[PDB]
């Protein structure tokens, strides 16, 4: 699903800006 | 059409009401923003006490004023770091932003200095935490729930963009909640004033706009792109637009096809179309009815725009509050010492701040 695969992502966390 | 004479007349003029608002807004910012305040305390007034996250290009600490027993968040941001990271200019300009602007969901800067080594914002304590803890702890908000808070950020956009201010890093980490549930919309370190079209890469991958990473220009419109991401997150609990890595949400991102979960109701998946919209000549929020379309949508029907400007409105979600000083709604975070070198750094570069 699209939640699980969000999960798998590694990106749940805080996510930083870029510069 | 759509209204009778009483209800059109009464749009029309809550519309013409909200013109005659932003012309005094932008004379109150113009004059703030041509001669702002510069150092109005200093390290020495303030008890240290927990660090309660970070901000761009620093950290974060909840500090007490110790005259008055008042606490502050204070970002602090070392002179030297800033420099080696090229973002000189972005630091004097969140600070010069943030003096000069006033909208009661945008942080207040109550006071700030510098030192031989640091430069210190000290904003409002906002205790409720960040969108981004209560957004991953219940997993995603009702619509009503996001529709509250996506009204705030709307009506600070319509804001900000008056004073040709284009934002350019919304998030839920970004957000704080307030003691009465009302959000605090923190860091200004990548905004621009710029009033046509601009080209830096910058902001967070999810919430970048197509156009963004693409090298053609962009302009204000692509906060209402991530008005679109922010509110998708909130009522879905993750983003329409993710994978392991950046280069692979860029990729995403520019292919455009948005998918929805199944609980979205259908005028909920029409404005996340008309502000998830790759095609400038359409997107809400860069039309000629401007900031009307997403203000007069079906989704905000039962929006009352001047009640959550006055803070009428009873919010979804009280945050808890223990004692004064209580970081009970935050993550823990290393605490790095405060050193101060006997050798004045940078000077001449922050001389403005
Ligand atoms: N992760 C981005 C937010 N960082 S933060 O440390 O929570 C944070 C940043 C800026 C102002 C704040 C005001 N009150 C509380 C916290 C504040």
């Amino acid at each position: 699903t699209t939640y699980a695969d969000f999960i798998a992502s590694g990106r749940t966390g805080r996510r930083n800006a870029i510069h | 059409g759509h209204m009778g004479n009483a209800a059109a007349a009464k749009k029309g003029s809550e519309q013409e009401s909200v013109k005659e608002f932003l012309a005094k807004a932008k004379e109150e910012f113009l004059k703030k923003w041509e001669s702002p305040s510069q150092n109005t305390a200093q390290l020495d007034h303030f008890d240290r006490i927990k660090t309660l996250g970070t901000g761009s290009f620093g950290r974060v600490m909840l500090v007490k004023h110790k005259e008055t027993g008042n606490h502050y968040a204070m970002k602090i941001l070392d002179k030297q770091k800033v420099v080696k990271l090229k973002q000189i200019e972005h630091t004097l300009n969140e600070k010069r932003i943030l003096q000069a602007v006033n909208f009661p969901f945008l942080v207040k800067l109550e006071f700030s200095f510098k030192d031989n080594s640091n430069l210190y914002m000290v904003m409002e304590y906002v205790p409720g935490g960040e969108m981004f803890s209560h957004l991953r702890r219940i997993g995603r908000f009702s619509e009503p729930h996001a529709r509250f808070y996506a009204a705030q950020i709307v009506l600070t956009f319509e804001y900000l963009h008056s004073l040709d201010l284009i934002y350019r890093d919304l998030k839920p980490e970004n957000l704080l909640i307030d003691q009465q549930g009302y959000i605090q919309v923190t860091d200004f370190g990548f905004a621009k004033r710029v009033k046509g079209r601009t080209w830096t890469l910058c902001g967070t991958p999810e919430y970048l706009a197509p156009e963004i990473i693409l090298s053609k220009g962009y302009n204000k419109a692509v906060d209402w792109w991530a008005l679109g991401v922010l509110i998708y997150e909130m009522a879905a609990g993750y983003p329409p637009f993710f994978a392991d890595q950046p280069i692979q949400i860029y990729e995403k991102i520019v292919s455009g096809k948005v998918r929805f979960p199944s609980h979205f109701s259908s005028d909920l998946k029409d404005l996340l179309r008309n502000l998830l919209q790759v095609d400038l000549t359409k997107r809400f929020g860069n039309l000629k009815n401007g900031v009307n379309d997403i203000k007069n949508h079906k989704w905000f029907a039962t929006t009352d725009w001047i009640a959550i400007y006055q803070r009428k409105v009873e919010a979804p979600f009280i945050p808890k509050f223990k004692g004064p000083g209580d970081t009970s709604n935050f993550d823990d975070y290393e605490e790095e010492e405060i050193r101060v070198s006997i050798n004045e750094k940078c000077g001449k570069e922050f001389t403005e701040f």
